[PDB]
Order: C-alpha cells, then sequence, then structure tokens
RNA sequence: GCUUUACUGCAGGCUGUCGCUGAGGACUCUCACUCCGGGAGGAGGACACCGAUAGCCGGGCA
RNA sequence: ACUCGUACGGUCACUGAAUCCUGCCCAGUGCAGGUAUCUGAACACCUCGUACAAGAGGACGAAGGACCUGUCAACGGCGGG
RNA sequence: AAACAUCUCAGUAUCGGGAGGAACAGAAAACGCAAUGUGAUGUCGUUAGUAACCGCGAGUGAACGCGAUACAGCCCAAACC
C-alpha cells in the first residue's frame, strides 16, 4: 500500500510547506537589559498574512523597529511600554507577577525570554487568577490551568481581530484563498472515497469505512487516522 | 622498580574508581563539546601510546576521535526480503567501533598514515579512542629506523585497508592456530566466511 | 476399561512369573541442556527459524496405554506395547 | 490532448548540452551535472560494472 | 495488486529492567545530562534523552 | 515539515448549502478510564544444584488481559414467537 | 528445496573506500599422527566429499598430516642508563 496523504506531509515538500518568504515577521517580545525604561509609539497598523489578524508597527527609543502583536484598543499614536516597571494599561508587555489579579491578557510567555507562545490568535485572551512568589496561575483560552513562572511576560488586553469565525467563509473560492496563504493541503478527499491502496477506509463497493472510526494511540502512522485515542464520541449522553 | 608509566597504565585498569574516575568526569564534558577530530598535543594514556608506537619527535601526532553509540544505523528494506534479512535494530556491523575511529581520522589528515589506536573512555552515548598518525613525508620519520617502514608505499592508506593492529583483530587474525582457518591470509580469500 | 493393580506375570529381567504392579508413566522433567535444547538458541535469530516455529500439532480420538510393569522381588520395571483406551482405571 | 504526436509540440526545453569534462551531450543544464561521465557531482569519472556483464 | 480475527515476521507505541548515573516503598538535593536565556542566570534533575534487553500490541510494511 | 504558527489554532476523521428534524441499542467489536483480587517477561533478591556453569524451584511483578464504567454525528444493530 | 518460512542461490550480483606490480599473510600465548614428536606465511597435489553442519530434507563442507614450490629473519615497549 502507498503512503497516506498524512506521511507526504511529513517529508515537508513545497505543496506543504507554509509561504515563508512571503510572510513579514515573527512576533516576539522585546528583550530588556532591564529598568523597564522601553517604551516606544504605535506608528501603523497592518495585516499579518500568517495570523489573518492585524499587527501593530511600533518604534521605539534607541532607534528599535520592530512590529508587535496588535491586542484590542491600540491605535496609531499611542504609546506602549516594555519592562517591570511598566503601567497597566492595554498592550503593554510585563510579567506576570507585575499584573493585577482578573486582567485579561495575550501572548504569554511560556517560559521567560521566549518571547510569547499562548493566547496569539484572533479575539482569544487568558486570564490571570493567581498570585505567588513561586507560582502564577493562568487560564488558556482553551480553559486549561496553566502553571507559570511568574518571571513570564505576557501583553495586558485581547487578541485583535475578535469575532472573525463568527461569519461563515459562504463560498470554496474565498476558503481557497485563505488556505493559499498557508502551509495546508486544500480540499481534502476524504479517506472514505480513495481506493483499497491508499488509505485504510478506502475500496469497498459502497462508501463505508470497514474498520471501527476510533483508533489506539499506540498504532504506528500510516493506520494513525479518524478518531485518534478518543475519549468517546457524539454528542448522546 | 616500577616506571612512571606503569603508574598511568594501572590507573587505568579501572577507570571508575579513584582519581582516573573524578578526571574522566571532568574532561568528558570538555569532550563533549569538541569536534569528532580534535588533535590534542599530548597522549592520555602516554604507556599505551609509547607502547603503541608513540614517540615525541617531529611529524608524530595524535588525534582524539568521538563516535555515536550503538546498533546498525540499518535501513529497513524497501523491495521484497524475506523474514530473516528483514532486520534493521539488532544487526550490528562487522567492523567495531575504534577501528570506524581510526579511518574518520586519516581522512581528517590526509597525508598522515595510521600507527595505531587506542580506548579513553565512552559514556551513555559515544566512546573515544586516541590516534597515532604519523608523516611518513617528513625526514625525522624517514631516518627514524623504528619509524621509517611506515613510509613504504605499499603502506599507504593503511588503515583502510585493515592493516591496522586493531585491523587484523577485527579480521580474526590473531590466533595463528584453530578457528584461523576462514580468515588466513585474508577474507576476500576465504569467501568472506568469519 | 478396567485392569488389576497386581497380577502374576513374566519379567525379562529375573526370568519368570511373579506379581507386577501396574503404574501408570509420569512425565519426567527436561533439563534444557540437551542437544536439541542448544540447536534451538542457536538456529534461532531474525525472521523465520524453521522448525522452531512450528506449534503443536493435534491429538487422536483415543491414546494407547503407556504402563510400567514393576515386579515384586527384584523391583525392576518394564515397558509393554500399548493398546486403544479411551480411559484405563486401576482396581485396588 | 494525447501524450503522443499532440504533446510532442511543446518539446523545446533544453537539457543534456555537451559535458565539457567528457565530451557528451549528457550535461544537464538545470541540473549542471553529467549524465554520461557524472562531471558536476563526483570528482571520479561516473562508472559502474553492469554497463558490461557481470563476468566481463 | 489488494484484504483480514490466514502462517511467519518487521518497523512503530506502550512497559519492566541494564548502562549513561552523582549526593543524604516513600522522600530531599546538585554535579552529570536536558531545555530557555545575549549574558548573569532561569527551569528540569539522576528523571528525560540515547545504547541493550524483556513482555504486550502491532496488514503501517514484508 | 507543520511554524515568521499558539486553541477565534492545526492536526485527524466522517456528513455535504439553506429549511424541519436526526428515535431506541454499549450485548459483541473499537477507543478511552478504573480496577480488591486473578493472570503477567526479563534483571536483581532467595533455596536447590554444580568446588564454577548448565539446569530445578521460590518471592516480587510493569504494560497488557480478566473484571467494572464510559462512549454510536464509533464499527455497526433495530427480529422470530 | 519439484509448494514454502530455516536452509539454498550466496557472502554470489550490485554499491562504498583503498593499495601495488603484484597484493594480503608471516616468524607460535602454534600443532596435539599425544609424542623421546613437528617447528613463520602463501600457493600446488592429497588428506576428502573424509570429520562437522542441515525442516538431518535439499543440500554446505574444513583442519592437523603427508608430498612439493619458495624459504629468512627480525624490531620496539619496559627494567638499567
Ligand atoms: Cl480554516
Ligand atoms: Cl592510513
Ligand atoms: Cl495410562
Ligand atoms: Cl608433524
Ligand atoms: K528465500
Ligand atoms: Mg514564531
Ligand atoms: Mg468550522
Ligand atoms: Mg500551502
Ligand atoms: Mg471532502
Ligand atoms: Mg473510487
Ligand atoms: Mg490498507
Ligand atoms: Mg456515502
Ligand atoms: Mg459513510
Ligand atoms: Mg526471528
Ligand atoms: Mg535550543
Ligand atoms: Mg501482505
Ligand atoms: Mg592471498
Ligand atoms: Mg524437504
Ligand atoms: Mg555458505
Ligand atoms: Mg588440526
Ligand atoms: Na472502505
Ligand atoms: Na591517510
Ligand atoms: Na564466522
Ligand atoms: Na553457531
Ligand atoms: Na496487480
Ligand atoms: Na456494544
Ligand atoms: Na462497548
Ligand atoms: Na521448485
Ligand atoms: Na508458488
Ligand atoms: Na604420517
Ligand atoms: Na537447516
Amino acid at each position: 500500500g502507498r503512503r497516506i496523504q498524512g506521511q507526504r506531509r511529513g517529508r515537508g515538500t513545497s505543496t506543504f510547506r507554509a509561504p515563508s518568504h512571503r510572510y513579514k515577521a515573527d512576533l516576539e517580545h522585546r528583550k530588556v537589559e532591564d529598568g523597564d525604561v522601553i517604551a516606544g509609539t504605535v506608528v501603523d497598523i497592518e495585516h499579518d498574512p500568517a495570523r489573518s489578524a492585524p499587527v501593530a508597527a511600533v518604534e521605539f527609543e534607541d532607534g528599535d523597529r520592530r512590529l508587535i502583536l496588535a491586542p484590542e484598543g491600540v491605535g496609531v499614536g499611542d504609546e506602549l511600554q516594555v519592562g517591570v516597571s511598566a503601567e497597566i494599561a492595554p498592550g503593554n508587555t510585563l510579567p506576570l507577577a507585575e499584573i493585577p489579579e482578573g486582567v485579561p491578557v495575550c501572548n504569554v510567555e511560556s517560559s521567560p525570554g521566549d518571547g510569547g507562545k499562548f493566547a496569539r490568535a484572533s479575539g482569544v485572551n487568558a486570564q490571570l487568577l493567581t498570585h505567588d512568589r513561586n507560582v502564577a496561575v493562568v487560564k488558556l483560552p482553551s480553559g486549561e490551568m496553566k502553571r507559570l513562572d511568574p518571571q513570564c511576560r505576557a501583553t495586558i488586553g485581547v487578541v485583535a481581530g475578535g469575532g472573525r469565525t463568527d461569519k461563515p467563509f459562504v463560498k470554496a473560492g474565498n476558503k481557497h484563498h485563505k488556505m493559499k496563504a498557508r502551509g495546508t493541503k486544500w480540499p481534502n478527499v476524504r479517506g472514505v472515497a480513495m481506493n483499497a491502496v491508499d488509505h485504510p477506509f478506502g475500496g469497498g463497493g459502497r462508501q463505508h469505512p470497514g474498520k471501527p472510526k476510533s483508533i489506539s494511540r499506540n498504532a504506528p502512522p500510516g493506520r494513525k487516522v479518524g478518531d485518534i485515542a478518543s475519549k468517546r464520541t457524539g454528542r448522546g449522553g | 622498580a616500577r616506571s612512571a608509566y606503569s603508574y598511568i597504565r594501572d590507573a587505568w585498569e579501572n577507570p571508575g574508581d579513584g582519581q582516573l574516575a573524578e578526571l574522566q568526569w571532568q574532561r568528558q564534558q570538555e569532550w563533549r563539546n569538541e569536534g569528532a577530530v580534535e588533535r590534542i598535543e599530548r597522549p592520555t594514556r602516554l604507556d599505551k601510546a609509547r607502547s603503541q608506537g608513540y614517540k615525541a619527535k617531529q611529524g608524530v601526532i595524535v588525534a582524539r576521535v568521538s563516535v555515536r553509540k550503538g546498533s546498525a544505523r540499518k535501513r529497513r528494506h524497501k523491495a521484497g526480503r524475506r523474514s530473516k534479512r528483514q532486520g534493521v535494530t539488532r544487526i550490528t556491523r562487522r567492523k567495531d567501533i575504534q577501528r570506524v575511529a581510526e579511518e574518520r581520522a586519516s581522512r581528517t589528515f590526509p597525508n598522515l598514515r595510521v600507527l595505531n589506536s587506542y580506548s579513553v573512555g565512552q559514556d551513555g552515548r559515544q566512546k573515544w579512542h586516541e590516534v597515532i598518525l604519523i608523516d611518513p613525508n617528513h625526514p625525522a620519520i624517514q631516518n627514524d629506523d623504528d619509524l621509517s617502514w611506515i613510509c613504504a608505499d605499499d603502506q599507504a592508506d593503511r588503515v583502510f585497508r585493515g592493516l591496522t593492529g586493531a585491523g587484523r583483530r577485527n579480521r580474526g587474525l590473531s590466533g595463528k592456530g584453530k578457528g584461523s582457518e576462514k580468515t588466513r591470509p585474508s577474507l576476500r580469500s576465504n569467501g568472506g566466511k568469519a | 476399561m478396567q485392569m488389576p493393580r497386581r497380577f502374576n506375570t513374566y519379567c525379562p529381567h529375573c526370568n519368570e512369573h511373579q506379581e507386577h504392579e501396574v503404574e501408570k508413566v509420569r512425565s519426567g522433567r527436561q533439563t534444557g541442556m540437551k542437544w536439541i535444547d542448544r540447536q534451538r538458541e542457536r538456529n534461532s535469530g531474525i525472521g523465520n527459524d524453521g522448525k522452531f516455529s512450528k506449534v503443536p500439532g493435534g491429538d487422536k480420538p483415543t491414546k494407547k496405554t503407556d504402563l510400567k510393569y514393576r515386579c515384586g522381588e527384584c523391583g525392576k520395571a518394564h515397558l509393554r506395547e500399548g493398546w486403544r483406551a479411551g480411559r484405563l482405571e486401576f482396581q485396588e | 490532448t494525447g501524450a503522443g504526436t499532440p504533446s510532442q509540440g511543446k518539446k523545446n526545453t533544453t537539457t543534456h548540452t555537451k559535458c565539457r569534462r567528457c565530451g557528451e551531450k549528457s550535461y544537464h543544464t538545470k541540473k549542471k551535472v553529467c549524465s554520461s561521465c557524472g562531471f558536476g557531482k563526483s570528482a571520479k569519472r561516473r562508472d559502474y560494472e553492469w554497463q558490461s556483464k557481470a563476468g566481463e
């Protein structure tokens, strides 16, 4: 049997790779020696082809010009600050410890220094619940209670572009255009429509999977399709 | 009485005990950041080195060589292969890690030829061996009775022909008696059955 | 069928007719040191191993009598041919 | 559209050109590697034992 | 060529154990080793990774 | 590779616009969770044995299974009297 | 092998690296016609399709020794300077 489509992806051929050369920049926080002195101005508001969300262009004191992840409510001319003693204003990036409890935050660091990792997409946000000298418990958009090093920086506010998901694509044409600007193969042929040779759900006199859809975690790649290690399925119950 | 060498040689009989063990745990740290083929100025095991051919002369070079630990990094068969030849993990090469080291080294130093080699430790994911090479184009050695022979043309690229000491040991040419039926005078003239 | 425990039959050892006790041959243990037990560990490797990959065959509808006939005086036993008996219960 | 006669018409791309090393028209100007002598891939002339019979 | 609860295998996943590997049936610590950090240092810590072995699964493959 | 990506995500599958709806079955098969007890390999540990070794036996016991639960918009089912 | 998985084809075909005019091997931690015996290594003849291996199936298959060819023997390490 030939390799299934999921295996082709792993090679990282052109068809599957993301259009990097077309992308703008990796949105990371600013590395400050210390002091918190670092502050800049919002020059413009652009659209990041990589996240479909907006982005803010900023110019600091020391000459630095770097595009940053634009939360909601930031405009041209405004002022942002990066550091330990930064003001608690929307957009200002600072460690979790300095941030008061119950405030919506985005672009949270998974480890201090990495430059952000959590809460980055359209209109999402984390939630700072607890404080300690050792821990800092954050509520990630998925609802999980992430325990974090209070030294990890995070931006105040919710990510802009909220409400994108709300309106349907309406037509194949529009989806096509979204996907072209991503490293995803599109469209998608259901494995049950393929031949016996091309995918486990293939073949048969009609369209149906011969094997039960759920499948073990331990299964080798090439067979790992369908409902993976499902803790259950359906909605009923 | 016992020479200074005999101490180094004894210390190395149990590299996990005493001062040597305290030494290994140190160096190894610095050894893991070092490249594959590194030229060191002096033999770690001076005794063994000398006992293999080492001399503090011009044209005598030493070097440490680090190799990944393991079994056959053999790729799985793509075409039809019966159950017996279906191995990838288990089967191992017929060439020992020490010999692999000698080659990586001889290559790194093209013009030089390989005298001998010896182990100098190993951790959980690599083994080290030092290598004694000689510059057969240097008058010091062309004139040195004790090493002269290495210049002979028919000694060129010897490590690759298995002519090392570690080579003959790998080829099963130790005992001149029983067992050597299939190895002497060479593996190829015996149809490769050892 | 039924078969008595002790009965007077001829023993090929002392050379005469005396009382013979009938006992069922009990399986003696394997050492794991025989030649077939050293070849199993030898010939076995990657993939198929030939005969060592052969699992137990089968059963016949009725087994023959596997017995030992131990005499009373000398104490020696003798193996005799077997007949197809579904069950063999001794009397006393 | 047949792969035959009709698809012969587009064939006007250049590929194998005169190899500087061996002198054959086997220098793939898109790969810059010779199919014959191997110039561009190996410093050693490409040669295989199957270019002739086994006992030869 | 394809399939499977056909025979025998193999990758692969899970798991015990061996080594890497150190200090005082549950626990502390740091020095190996890991990761982040430009650095100072931060996090993990004899675990993880990797080499060996053992049992289970194993048409993804032969 | 995905990824200059971070759950309003990207992966894996099924169904295939809107509209009205989508019943009952977890027995079997599958996946997932638990599990007193039961089953369960090798090293180390014990006895036996061998001046050593082969080998016999004991104790402990992981994943897995037995056993219980969950789950069908999971494979699939929805009869006879 | 009258299928076929060990086995066979076969360490063959093919691939990677390399030397010379020839290569390789080589002066016993050897042989074990057990001896009061032989005395580096190739190669030729023989031992011999013998011993040994093998779903003990098909098939695979040496050595010591003898008879010849050609013969040849050496140097470090360390002790002590
Ligand atoms: Cl999408
Ligand atoms: Cl060499
Ligand atoms: Cl009986
Ligand atoms: Cl003789
Ligand atoms: K075969
Ligand atoms: Mg990034
Ligand atoms: Mg949707
Ligand atoms: Mg794409
Ligand atoms: Mg589709
Ligand atoms: Mg079709
Ligand atoms: Mg299939
Ligand atoms: Mg259908
Ligand atoms: Mg269907
Ligand atoms: Mg096997
Ligand atoms: Mg890194
Ligand atoms: Mg098949
Ligand atoms: Mg020869
Ligand atoms: Mg047969
Ligand atoms: Mg053979
Ligand atoms: Mg002999
Ligand atoms: Na199907
Ligand atoms: Na060389
Ligand atoms: Na052999
Ligand atoms: Na053997
Ligand atoms: Na076919
Ligand atoms: Na059921
Ligand atoms: Na069920
Ligand atoms: Na045949
Ligand atoms: Na056939
Ligand atoms: Na004789
Ligand atoms: Na066989």
